[PDB]
């Protein structure tokens, strides 16, 4: 899995590491869940969705 | 915006709409409670920089429904390069003076990582410009905010389907003269999805072009300036509103 394809399956941030490596990463207001690639939110508004569209 | 649709309130609750004395300036576009990021071209012409007002949640103009914020601008920030008058490197990081609140009607839009944008984001086809600029070429300006889809052109493309794009830009929108981004609209988002969640790749410029046929409309490639931003927002605020701040 590498990060210029397809995102290195990452749902938001990627990066390539020592080896055949890849880091998933999430934006402040998200953690990351432990299949290394889906970010949740920890805040009430996180950055980049809509309230109303989420309720 | 010419040729969208009504924004329904509160799914754009990133738009920015600023104000000089009161009168329409140009949107923005919220990235955390304090960061505004416009177009560095709106700030070309003011006086006095304790006349320009920021405000979140906003939707119809025409009405006050409590769910507005105003904010006072402590901080304009406009890159060295920039040059005023023109598209190149339109710009600009806004310090509000105090944080708007987050609620269901005001939210910021994430700004990505430059890899994500550049390998991820800038293949993402359509995406979404909105303000409440002119309804037309030479009309009257939107009361309700504006909504428009538009698709991204890799910039040879843009250059042969036409009738000077850098690579601090990119184009964006259709030929037709039917859809377009419009005076009135510089400084807001063009806003780009991706399994659920929306960032920030561009901003609204200018051009002679509100829905000119043959030509797209231009956009500020905020790839280009992700590091330049992070920077910024890393940094304590200095006297006097306007600071030139050296690119890259
Ligand atoms: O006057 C200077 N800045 C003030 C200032 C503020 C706010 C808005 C504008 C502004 C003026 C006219 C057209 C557009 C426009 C066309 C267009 C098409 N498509 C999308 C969006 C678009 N926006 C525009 O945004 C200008 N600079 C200047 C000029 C001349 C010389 C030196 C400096
Ligand atoms: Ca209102
Ligand atoms: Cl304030
Ligand atoms: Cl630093
Ligand atoms: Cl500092």
């Amino acid at each position: 899995l590498i990060c210029v394809n397809e995102n290195g399956g990452c749902e938001q941030y990627c990066s390539d590491h020592t080896g055949t490596k890849r880091s998933c990463r999430c934006h402040e207001g998200y953690s990351l869940l432990a299949d290394g690639v889906s970010c949740t939110p920890t805040v009430e508004y996180p950055c980049g969705k809509i309230p109303i569209l989420e309720k | 915006i010419v040729g969208g649709k009504v924004c329904p309130k509160g799914e754009c609750p990133w738009q920015v709409l600023l104000l000089v004395n009161g009168a329409q300036l140009c949107g923005g576009t919220l990235i955390n409670t304090i960061w505004v990021v416009s177009a560095a071209h709106c700030f070309d012409k003011i006086k006095n920089w304790r006349n320009l007002i920021a405000v979140l949640g906003e939707h119809d103009l025409s009405e006050h429904d409590g769910d507005e914020q105003s904010r006072r601008v402590a901080q304009v920030i406009i890159p060295s390069t920039y040059v005023p008058g023109t598209t190149n490197h339109d710009i600009a990081l806004l310090r509000l003076h105090q944080p708007v609140v987050l609620t269901d009607h005001v939210v910021p839009l994430c700004l990505p990582e430059r890899t994500f944008s550049e390998r991820t984001l800038a293949f993402v086809r359509f995406s979404l410009v909105s303000g409440w600029g002119q309804l037309l070429d030479r009309g009257a300006t939107a009361l309700e905010l504006m909504v428009l889809n538009v698709p991204r052109l890799m910039t040879q493309d843009c250059l042969q389907q036409s009738r000077n794009i850098t690579e601090y830009m990119f184009c964006a929108g259709y030929s037709d003269g039917s859809k377009d981004s419009c005076k009135g609209d510089s400084g807001g988002p063009h806003a780009t999805h991706y399994r659920g969640t929306w960032y920030l790749t561009g901003i609204v410029s200018w051009g002679q072009g509100c829905a000119t046929v043959g030509h797209f409309g231009v956009y500020t490639r905020v790839s280009q300036y992700i590091e330049w931003l992070q920077k910024l927002m890393r940094s304590e605020p200095r006297p006097g509103v306007l600071l030139r701040a050296p690119f890259p």
